[PDB]
Parts: structure tokens; sequence; C-alpha cells
């Protein structure tokens, strides 16, 4: 019998649970995103990479939601390489920030995905 | 319609039987599965389910002169045989749109099934679907939020979300109640959640479990960084009640409150779905008693009119059963109805149950909610069968596992991501699901503890 | 209840089948018509009942040990079989008075009738009949007035009372659906009422209903010198649209509106009868979609069961259908409902469907409203059956009269008053009745009409 | 009941004493200490209790042929004479549950002993016990917590809680009082309470006291990190004075308020219960006045009936005296009302007073308050009689301590704690108080030097 | 909508212009009188208040690849030139029925007829007709009372 | 003086497109464009409540950006919520949302919702403290030619 772990143990939702990715499978999950025709976009956040409320706490009130965008959302893109190019530069420059790969479905016309490519050492 | 009076009984069937009939894109249109008593042929039949839920009337009388009836009757326009059932026929009806107030998901459903379930003629009727036209669509709020707002709400994205109902239903005290939610949402569920059954009972009042349930879910949120929720249940025996529950849940700024439509009823349920818009909370449905109308084919509604008509009256999730445990067909039917509940447009499809072609005209679409008997083995069927837009709910699955809430709640999430980063690289949940979760297995202690317990 | 733990399924049957169970004066009852699937025995299928509508779990919960959940289940205590079906069972089930909210018959149905129904292991369920408790009736208001109260505020004693549904429903404008209105209470009925389907629609919005059926309600009662109503329905959407048509009745002075309680929902019902007791204002309930869930004998819930609730939640009048065309047994069952309604204390009597003695500890009475294809030769039969306490209401037997409504009024309140003066002289209404009526007709030209139209 | 009147006294005995009557689950029962004057016999005494707390009139009416009077009438079914007491008996009247209005202890008092105690041909009488049967239980809140969620929101367990009452009640200015108050729970009270008589005066307006009660008890819980209260006394001249105290309450975000409920009134107390119910305040009643009323043993109501009432009508503490300073049998009494305070189920026992058995049907328990006279060597004592369910209360006890409140409140929590882990290692508190409080005067030098002051 | 950005002006006309277009019950209908200055030929006017009405940016802009646009826009699908009028012709506008509020007038004036009356290219503009679909039509309450009940 | 901003013209942006992003994107944007130096960002003119953007979703979103952009800037940022709607009543439900979030600027189409209504929201917002942007849609529909109609100069008065 274990028992879960309370320190250090904050998520990111979609994908934190499972052990960190690989470059193959963070490749592959870029692809899943192309080959459904979504739009990547790196986000990156170097002070809270979690939901906290100091501005209103009002019902679906939360500050930490949005991070901030690296660059713009990668249309045309059709190469997993050129993603992960990018994400190298943003940890070359942001090495202290948490980086996340979402993706844009311009049909549905709404941000449908999410999911942490980057945590900083001790994360 | 009309005169030359002479009081007197008369004949439907010419009247109500309208074969030639083309209907109007502002009719609303019902398929009912008639099974008419022995000696009554199906023109006569559904030209008696079209006047007993409308204009018919069992002697004439004079006032009919003062309009035109005609504009305001019900019409078959069609009926077809039921295949591998003697006497059971679909009759097609049309109703004009004037028949029904604005927004009253409680006058549609007075108009329309009312009356005619207990005419003698027939021997069982159900009402199988409606054909919502997009005019009549447009006089309802919909859903508080749905789907996409949903998400971008709570920030989750690309997989179902979980709840786990809080057992044993009664008995606990508000307190242990809470520690219950605090360790399943700690684990990495995002919702938790009131049995339909707890209102406010000697043992546990609605604003001790309101308050403890709050300290929680914030507790929960603060040492996971992911945003928490816990259905707290608000139906009420008057509608003053029930708004005094939503007004608090408002106050401790939580985002999702729970209402049971059927016993709460459709009126209580739009006011509610009004003041959820107004105030920023999310809208869980929970669907006790549709078994009682929904559940025999001969005779009730099918569960899909149920649902269309909550997208109408609003909430933002909807309790739609699990496919798991049953055949294709059933399988197919579920899945035709979770269409109607997530789509803004929905062609007929006979092998799902869908009878008529359904617009929403960009009404919100309603999440709906897997629940009943399923644990971590049945994940990679529910992923692949719902799809993203699910929320899965975990009771036993959860409070039975060996080593609590908190690891219970692990092996759920852990078993869900599995299967979501699977699907996504490609592979076959449908083949491979079983391979799926024993490779987590190697990985996860937690959800290793859970496989070894069922299934 | 209670643990040493250890996660994994476990089976029912022993902990939810008691049949050496002595019931509480204190617990709610419920008799449930099971039919369970080929293989499961009956002991098994109502430990299942019981189970799956209280504390029954798929698998072990480590929560259960913080309770005594004893103290919480539900209990099949006894079992027997239904003659002439195969494998039908009436099971009777137990329910702790803890387990329910306080005034709520939104609650009590959740838990006893919210799970159940959709059970893999029964084929069909219909719950039959529901003792409810004195401590749990002193729980809610019941009826805003009652038998008594509504016979004294009216003024009306001796005969039952008499009413009229306009027709047709939809199409009329609001001035000629009042000059109808007019002509009816004028002739001699007391009450003309809105169809169930008329809320607020296109052709006739509420207000100018309201607005002109007051203008002619009052002439009519400045015409005759009797007290008038005429049941406005405030049924709607949300319960703030419902308020607001209760609300501008009570501006009008008039005294009674109606609600379709199951379309409108318990909770609204709810909010409406406490309203009405406020206002002093008498509260007509009409049953509209009852036969969704009551008609089929295998499945849903009898009407006496529909009825029970309605009293707890309350209404003035409910509709009880005709004891006309239909063979004794049908006959007596709706006697025994109507008992159940406007009594006090109903004694057990299976002959009735009767499966449990009710005591009200005085609270009101509901009259009876005996409508639907009823017309002058009914009379000796009504007055027989349902006695004076009674609202027997004519639609197509009022406004098909040759002559009008006013003398289509008039046949039908002379016909019952020979009945009523028959009675009193001690003549026998079931072997004289159709002598009585001819005999009226000698001095009666309306009534003589109407018999010539009709059978 | 009925007539063939013809005016005129008559006489009572016959009608009134009922001794072959079988009470009812539904009756109200009343045990009353009844002193006749000499020359009327029991039976005749008894008689004219129920006679006059029920339909007994002087002289005979006509309207009594309206009604059936036996059904509304009060029946002394038995009679037991008073051991050790001349001309002195028990006499036992049940009430029908009809005679009470829902909810209402005001009415409840009204009809029992509103009109008998005047009565001639009484010497005196006392009211000593009433069996509230549960269907008349569940028409009320009760208290607005109760024992078990107190404990719950204040996160104490396990042992008796410690107030003390700021003095002197009148004089000091709210700051200074509010130190007073700091200084206290800073030392390891949980409560601090204003006096019965402070409610608003010149020196020290109310909504001042409020405010620097709440600076102290927020400086005191942020000090110790124990949850901290201060009763603030809500009692005042008008229902819109009280309810203007506890929105304050609310406003501060404090935990409980107070209210004297005898000379506050009934009315007022559950306009307060209700209130706080509704706004989660815990509330504690003082019983001032009640020795006008419960003192003396031929006359008046015995304490129980009133705590009883309290029970119904709400309140989450209320003071029960101390068990010290008596000797045994008072000391059994107060036990038996204790019991009937905190259980939810108390059998007859007339060595302890209780001459009913009592059943509450889960309504919340109350928890009783000792105080009066107690200092830190009754601590063995009143931890051995009330158990930890109970709050003691210390004002001279700990505002009299040489080294000031703060020690004087180290040395109550010390001395508590030392018997409360003295009697879970198994010691008598009964023969070693004494030796327990001693041995932690070796390590406690505040508890040293508070019993070298007291006793 | 869409992208591969670069950005940068952009020309109208093929985008706003769609003669082929066939209406659905369910979008707003507008009948202009439209002027256009000299040289600029009617396709182009046509487009130009359609553009102007609706999604029309003056340059590109990378969140229109966040949506479908198409599902948005105003598209000029009909032009017929006005007898007796040298350089005037009526041209017709679709809005689909998601761009406007219900039951709100004012809405439905700000999105037709908030902006293009001031284009340069056009000389002069007159909104004649609009064909409110019967969805729409719903969502208002219409005359508290009307002929029939006045009467 | 409330802005604290001096001796400059103030910046804004108008989020477009007007119509077919979700709350959340529209925050987004308004995030990114604020936190670059601009002190206000601006709801379209047709920007009301919508089927795919409800008005509070927006106003919520945008509380959300605006907070994080001042946070990181230290700049006083705004943004227009446009709380024009179809009857007085829903126009004052939208500007007393504003006020609960504590955002400094709601905004008004003055000719398409009308002077009555206009009124009572400048009322209304000076009893609040809150700026009120106007946005002049339909102007051109009056002020345009200069042989009919008004000149613009006296809308401006008025
Ligand atoms: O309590 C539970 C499930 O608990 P567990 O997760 O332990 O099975 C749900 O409310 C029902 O399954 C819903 O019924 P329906 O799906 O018929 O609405
Ligand atoms: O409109 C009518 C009767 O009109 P008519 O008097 O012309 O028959 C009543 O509403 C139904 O009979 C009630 O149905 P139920 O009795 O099943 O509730
Ligand atoms: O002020 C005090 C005690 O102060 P001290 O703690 O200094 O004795 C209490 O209010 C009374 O004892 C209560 O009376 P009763 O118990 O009769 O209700
Ligand atoms: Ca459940
Ligand atoms: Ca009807
Ligand atoms: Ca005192
Ligand atoms: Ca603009």
């Amino acid at each position: 019998m274990q028992v879960w772990p309370i320190l250090n143990l904050k998520k990111y939702e979609t994908l934190s649970y499972l052990p960190p990715l690989t470059t193959d499978q963070l490749a592959r999950q870029v692809d899943y995103l192309l080959n459904n025709k979504w739009v990547p976009c790196l986000e990156f956040e170097t002070d809270h990479g979690f939901v906290y409320r100091e501005h209103h706490n009002s019902p679906g009130y939360y500050d930490g939601r949005y991070w901030t965008m690296w660059k713009l959302p990668m249309f045309g893109c059709t190469d997993p390489a050129q993603v992960l190019n990018e994400l190298e530069e943003c940890k070359k420059e942001y090495p202290n920030a948490f980086i996340r790969i979402i993706g844009f479905d311009s049909n549905r016309e709404v941000q449908c995905i999410s999911f942490i490519a980057y945590k900083p050492a001790g994360y | 319609a009309s005169v030359g009076f002479k009081a007197g009984v008369k004949d439907y069937k010419l009247t109500y039987y309208t074969p030639e009939y083309e209907t109007l894109d502002t009719d609303i249109l019902a398929a009912f599965r008639v099974s008419p008593q022995p000696g009554v042929p199906p023109e006569e039949a559904g030209a008696a389910v079209a006047a007993e839920s409308s204009t018919g009337t069992w002697t004439t009388v004079w006032t009919d002169g003062l309009t035109n009836l005609d504009r305001y009757k019900g019409r078959c326009y069609h009926i077809e045989p039921v295949a591998g059932e003697e006497n059971q026929y679909i009759c097609y009806v049309a109703y004009p749109l004037d028949l029904f107030e604005e927004g009253s998901v409680t006058n549609m459903f007075t108009s329309i099934v009312g009356n005619v379930f207990g005419f003698k003629a027939l021997r069982a009727l159900r009402l199988e679907d409606l054909r919502i036209p997009v005019a009549y669509v447009k006089t309802f709020q919909g859903p508080p939020h749905g789907i996409q707002v949903e998400r971008d709400k709570l920030n989750k994205y690309g997989r179902p979300l979980l709840g786990c109902t809080i057992k044993p239903k009664l008995g606990l005290s508000a307190k242990n109640y809470g520690r219950a939610v605090y360790e399943c949402l700690r684990g990495g569920l995002d919702f938790t959640k009131d049995d339909e059954n707890v209102n406010s009972q000697p043992f546990m009042r609605w604003r001790d479990r309101f308050l403890f349930c709050a300290e929680a879910l914030y507790k929960a949120q603060a040492e996971t960084g992911e945003i928490k929720g816990h259905y707290l249940n608000a139906t009420a025996g008057t509608c003053e009640d029930m708004m005094k529950r939503a007004v608090f849940a408002r106050e401790l700024g939580v985002p999702i409150v729970m209402h049971d439509y059927l016993t709460g009823g459709f009126t209580a349920n739009t006011t509610l779905s009004h003041y959820c818009r107004d105030n920023g909370l999310l809208l869980h449905i929970h669907r006790a008693m549709h078994a009682v109308i929904d559940r025999q084919k001969n005779h009730g509604m099918h569960f899909r009119v149920l649902a269309k008509a909550l997208r109408l009256s609003g909430g933002d999730h909807i309790h739609s059963g699990t496919v798991v445990g049953k055949l294709e067909g059933e399988r197919d039917i579920t899945l035709g109805f979770v269409d109607l509940l997530r789509d803004d447009y929905t062609e007929k499809d006979r092998s799902r149950g869908i009878y008529f072609t359904q617009s929403w005209v960009s009404t919100p679409g309603v999440l709906p909610v897997a629940s009943g008997g399923i644990h971590v083995w049945h994940m990679p069927a529910l992923t692949e069968i719902f799809g993203d837009d699910s929320v899965l709910q975990f009771g036993g699955g959860t409070l039975g596992h060996p080593w609590g809430n908190a690891p219970g709640a692990v092996a759920n999430r852990v078993a869900l991501e599995a299967c979501v980063q699977a699907r996504n690289e490609g592979r076959d949940l449908a083949r491979e699901g079983n391979t799926i979760i024993r490779e987590a297995t190697k990985w996860s202690p937690e959800l290793a503890a859970a496989c070894e317990v069922w299934k």
C-alpha cells in the first residue's frame, strides 16, 4: 500500500501523469495534431505554472490559465521537426520556463489540445 | 374548422391522416411507435394519434367555426410497418409552430405527449424522436455554457474528463464526505459528485455539505495545480430552496452545480439553467427516473427525446449510460443520441435510431457522462466509443481501490492518459486496449493494484 | 457498513432480503411489481430492488466503515407471487425515514424510483404503492385548501361541482375564448377551464386570456348570483414565468389557477402550491403525461402513487379519469385511489389495489375530477360512483350541445340536480338512472335536446 | 361534542378522566404534578387539568354540536400518588396531534400550559415532562447544527470544550472588554462569552463590542493555531434589532452568536435559529430567568421541559447548571435531562425524572454547558459527570487567576487535558481526581498557581 | 479564415462577390442601392459592401486562422442595374444567422448598417430592404398586442 | 489621473476578427496586445452577445487577460467591454458585471443603442467610477452627404 505523495506533485493536465515524453513520443504527439489538420503553437510561463486566484473569485474565474505565446501558431506547418526545433529555441531562451504545446482546430474554432513539453529543473 | 353546426359525434380518419402532406421547416415532427388494438387499421391509429395530440374532439363543437382549425391540427403524414413486430407501426406526425410556447419544454411535452398515451384504440405508444425546427430552437437558451466554453473555463484539453460519485450516498457526515472528496480529487480526477439522492437530509444538511466540499476541493486544487470541481446537488422541493442552494455555490466561487431534471422538473430546470448562465456556473444534469419512462420498447418515450429536451432547457453535462455490457445496435443507438447532444447537425440515420435530420443553429453541445459499473479495464473501450468530449465517472471504480481514493484516482487518470497517448500514436484501442493497460501497470503500482482487483 | 477492507465485488442477497424485518411506523414502504430476467430467483430480484434503490454498490468501498449502513439500507422484507403471471412478484421494500428530505416529493421520487428501473437483472418494474408514514406526511403542506375549505369558500354544497373545458384548445382568440367562457358559466356550470396545452402561444398570449376570462366570469357571476371560476393555466417554462401568471390571477381577485404538475414538475408545483395557500387561490391540477408512466401494468408507476405525491406537494383538484367505459376491477381500482385522495384514513385492500393502510393525520383531501367523453347520460353513473365530492367536467359534452354553450350548461346542471334529488329521495341511481333523466326531459327542453344528440 | 342543547353549567369528571385510554403514538403526553385543594379527589383534579388545558367550558355552549369534541379533548388517562407528599399526585394527560401548530413551540406551550395553572380547584401545579411524538418533532428544524456538526466545524475532538464569561458584565469599555477576550482565548480556552445582561448599553454599544471582540478572537486564533469563538449576544428588544446583530456577526465571519431564549422569547428564538442554520452560525443559548419558573417543586415547569422546547426551537448549546454542590438524585435528574438534550432516544426512567420514553428521529443533539462557581478542582468531576460532549465555562475561575487571564486559561486547559489523558489511560476520575490534578501541578506553574488559590 | 500568415494588405473582390451563392432560409438578406465612385466596377462595389459590413479587414491579420471566416462573412450574391440611373445598382447581400444577437434590433442595425455607409469607394448607399428569416423573427416579442387584440 | 498616463496620446487596438473567435482565444489576443505596450484593447462595435461568444464569457476572459498584462508591465490597462444590448435591462446587467470585475472601462454604441439608453449608462458610469468609450456606429448613414442629414459635429455635441 503506497501513499500518493503530497509535496512537489503539481501536474499540468493532459499527459502529465505519464512518464515524461521522449523526443520520439513528443514527435508522435505532434504528428497527431498535423494529421488532424490542427495548428500547433507553443506557450511558456516563467512565474506560476499552475492555476491560482488573485484578481477575482467568482465562478469560472481563475488566474494562471493563460501563458504567453512563443511566436505565432504554426500555420501550414507540415513537419513535426519544425515544431520541435522551436521547442529547442524556446528552451534555449527560457530554460527556467514551463513550455507546453497546444493546438488549434480552426474548424471547431477552438484551442483543442494542450500538453506539457518541458518543465524546468526540479519539477 | 368552420361550420353549419348540427351537433353530434362524427369520425376522425379523413382529417388527420394526410399522406400527401409536405412538412414545413417550421413544423415540429414526431415519430411515434404505435401498437394499435386488434381491429384498428394503421391509418386509423395514425389519425387517432394526430387528432388526440391536437384538435380532435369526441363530439362536434360550434366554436370550431370561429377559427381555421386546419392551421392548428396535428397531421399524420406517413406510416411505415415495424419489422419483426406484428401490428406495430411508426407514424409520423407534424405539429404547426404556432401550437407551442416559446422557450417552454414544459409546453412542448404537454402538447405532444400530454394526452395521447391513454387513448383506448391503442394498446401501447412510444415517442421515438422529435424534429425540433430551428425557429423553435432559437427561442431557447440551450446549455448555460456547453462543451467548448467548459473546456476553456477549466483549461482541460485532449482527453475525456474524469469524475467519481461519493459513496455511500447516505450515511456519511458532511465532514467525512468532504474528506472522501479531497482524497479523490488530489489523485487526478477532475470532479467529484453528489449522488442524485443527496439533497438535504437529517444526517447531512446541504449547507454543511457544500461548505466542507468547498474546503476539500480548494485543498485538492492547491495541491495538484489542476482545476477541480464537485457537482453540488441543488435539487430541492421548491424553486425557492433550489435557488438558495445555487446562490450559496455562487458565493463559494465554485464552478459547478447539479440538478435531477426529471424529478425536479423542466420548469425548475429552466430556471436553474438561466441562473447558471447569468452567474457562470456549469450545470451537471442527472437523469434519475429516466428508466421509468424510456426502458420499455413499446411504451413511454425513448431517451433521445429526453436528451433533446435537456439540450433545449439547458445543461452542460448529461448522463448517457455506458455502452459497456450491451450488444451493437444498443451501442449504435447510444452513439446516435450522443451525436444529437454534441453536434450542430445530425443527418437522419435509422440504423442509429435517428428518425429526423436535426439542426441546432449553433446551440452549444452537451457533454455526455458515462457512468455505471465501470473500472480501469473499460478505459480503452470508453475512450474509443465516446472520444474526448465525454465525462467518465467512477464511483465504486475509485472508492473501491485497495489503497484508497487517491491511488484509486491515480489509477484511473493514468489508465485514461495511457489510452489517449496510445490512440494519438496511432494504436488501435479496440484491438490493443488490454495491452495498452498492461504496459502502464509496469510503471504504475497504483494502476497495477487496480488491475489485480477488477476483471 | 464497517470494514476490514480488502477491495472487490461481493454479493447482495444476504443483506437486502430481510424476510424477518418488522417495519417501523416511520418507514416509507414500497410495493414493487417485479418481473425478473429468466434465471433470477425472486429473493435475488427483491434484494436487487432494495440494494439498487438505496446503498447497494457494485464493488466494496472503504468509506462504508465510517458509518452504520444498516441504518440506511432499503430492505426487501416480503415477496409474494402475482397470480396469473409467470415469473412476476410483488416485493415489499422498507426505507428509513432518514433517507428523505422533509417536504420534498422531488427527493422522495429520486430516492425510490431514481435508479432501480434500469437494473439489468429485471425485465420490467412497476411501483404500485407507497406507504407514507405520518411523520413524513407532517413535513408537507398538502393541499392549499382542500375539499372542506373549497366548498366553504364557494358556498356550494350537496352535489358534484361542474366544469367545462373550452375547445378548440388552440385557435380561438382571447376574446372569443372569453365569450365561450361566459356562455358556459351563465348556464349553470361552476367552472370553465383552460386546456392543459393552453399556456401562452402566438394567437393567444396568457395575459390577454386571463383578462378576458375575468370579464366573462364576473359577468356570468353577476347574472346568475352563483360563484364562478375559470381554471387559469399558470404552467410555464420557468418558475419566474409561472409566478408572474399566478400573481396576475391574484390581482384580478379570481378564485382558481391551474398547473400541469408532471410536465411542469414537482419542484415548481410545490412552489405554486405554497403561493396559492399564502394567497387564497384554489389550485386545479391537470395530470398531462401520466399515461406515459402509468399505463402499462408491467412497467412504470401506477397512478395511485402519482396521486399521493400530488396530495403531499399540493393541489385542490386532480384529474382521476372517468370510471365509465371500463369493467369492474378497473372501476374498483379508481374508487380505491379516490379514497386515497379524499379520506383521512384508508385501510389496506388488495381488491382495490391498496397495498398499504394509509393515514393522513388531517392533511386535507383532494377533489377528484372526472373528465373524458362524458355527457348527460353518464350523470346517474358518475353521481353514484363519485358521490358529491367530485368535479364532473364536460368539454364536448357542453360545447357540443345543438343550441350552444348556455343551454349545454343548463342541460348538464339540470341532469345533475335531477340525479341528486332522486338519490336523496332514496331512488336507485344504478337501476333508475335512465328513467330519472327521461323524466327531467319532460320539463327541460335543454335537457331533452341534449338527450336526443347523445347515446 | 353534539347536542340537544338546553343551556346550563354541567360537570367535567366523566368526560376527561379516561383511565382506560390507550395513548396514540401521535399524542403529546404531559406529566403534571398536581396538588389539589382540600376536598378535591384525585380523579376530579386530573379531570380538571385535562378539561382546563383543552375543551372544558364552564357552561354548555351550542356550538359543540357542530364538531366532534372527543377528537379534540385532552384526556387524563392515569394518576399515581406522589410518595412522601400528602394530597399530591402525578396525572398523565394526552393531547391529540391536531391541537398544535406545526413548528411552533409558542403554540405548544400556549395550549398545554397557557391556562391550567390558575385553576382554583388546584393549590399548585407543575409540568414535569412532555412526550413529544415523532410526527410533531418532524415539523421543527431543531438545532441549527448540533453536536456532531459543531465539532466538525471547529475541528475539536475528544474532550469537553472550554469557555469563560467576561466579567465584570457591565462597566468595561468595548476595547477593554476585547482585551480580556484576547488574553483568555490565547491561553487555551475555545470560547469567551458575553454575559446574559450584555446586549447594548450606554457604556458599551453592541456594534463596538462585536468589532473589538472580532479583533481579539482573530488575534488569539492566529497566535495559537486553534479555532476560537466568542458568544456575541444578539438578544434585543425587537426582532429587527436581534436580526441586525446576527447579520453583523455574519459579516465579520465569526462562528457563534448567543440568545437569551426565555427573556427574548420562543418566537424570536425560532427566527434566530432559522437564520443561524441558513448562515452557518452556531447558536449558544443562555437560560436567564429559568429559576423563576423551574425552581419550586410544587409549581412551575421543570427545566427538562424547557430543555426539550429549546431542542425543538433550536440551539447548539444550552446551559444545564453544574452537578457540583448537590446531592445524588439532583445529580441524577441533571444527567437525565442531559440525555434528553444529547441523545436520539431516551427510555422512561423515573429514577432520573424521565416520565416518558422520548425519540428524536435524528434531530441533532444539543451540547450542555456547565457553568457556575467552578474552578480547576472540579475538573475531574465535571469530566466524569458530563463526558466529552459538554462545554465547561469558567468566569471567575479564569479571570480570578493570580497571574491573569492567559495563565488562568492555561491552568484550565491543562487541568482538563490531564483528566482526559488519565481517563483514557483507564484511571478512575471519581477516585483519583485530586491526584491527577496534583501530578499536573508538578509540571504546570500556571496550574499550581491556580490550585493554591482555590479549595 | 486560416493561414500561412505573411502580413500585408491583399484584395476583397474574390471572397465577397459570390454570384453562385444559394441563400439559406436562416440568412438575413439585404438589398442595398449602391452608387459607386467613378471607376469602381459593380462587382467590386458589391464585394466592398459585403466585406465592409462583415469580415473585411484592410490588412491581413493572423487571428483569421483560428476560425473559419467563411462561416461568418457577408456575401454579395447578386447585382442588378437600376433603370434610369447611371452607375447605380441593387446589390443583394446575405448575412449568416450567427452574426446577430437574439432579440436585438440594436445589434441587427449595428451589424448591417453600422459601418458601410462611410466607405470611400462608394459615392452613396441606401438600404432598401431586409429579409428577416423566421428563425430570427422568433427571437423577438413583436407588438405588445397587435391589430386583432387591440380591436 | 485615474490611469496615471501623461504627456502622450493613449493607444488602443480593436480585436479582430470581430466575430468567430471563442471568448478564450479572444482573451489571448487581448493579453498579447496589452503586454506589448498598448493601454487599451477593444470589442468591435458588433460584438455584444452572440452564439459563438456570449458576453459574460468574453468579459470574464478579457478580465483575466488584462490583469495578467497589467501585472506583467506595471502599467494600468483596460479593455472596452461592449455593453450595447437590446434592452435597457440587458445593457445594465453588462455594466454591472464590469463593475463586479473591478475593470476600468465599458463601451456603448450610442446611435444604435440610442440616446435614452446612453444617458442611463452615462449616469451609471459616473456613479460607479467607470470610464465610458463611445462608438459612433451608423453615423455615416446620417452625416455623410453634404446636402442632407446632420453633420457629425452636431452628433458630437449631443
Ligand atoms: O451512482 C452512480 C454510479 O456509481 P458506480 O460508478 O459506482 O457505478 C450513477 O448515478 C448511475 O450509474 C447513473 O444511472 P444512469 O446512467 O442510468 O443515469
Ligand atoms: O380535454 C379533456 C376532455 O375533453 P372532453 O370533456 O370533451 O372529453 C381532458 O383534459 C382529458 O379528458 C383529461 O385526460 P386524463 O383524464 O387522462 O387526465
Ligand atoms: O455568569 C455566569 C457564571 O460565572 P462564574 O463562571 O464566574 O460562576 C453564568 O451565566 C451563570 O452561572 C449561569 O446560570 P444558570 O447555570 O443557572 O443558567
Ligand atoms: Ca448515483
Ligand atoms: Ca384537455
Ligand atoms: Ca452570567
Ligand atoms: Ca470596428
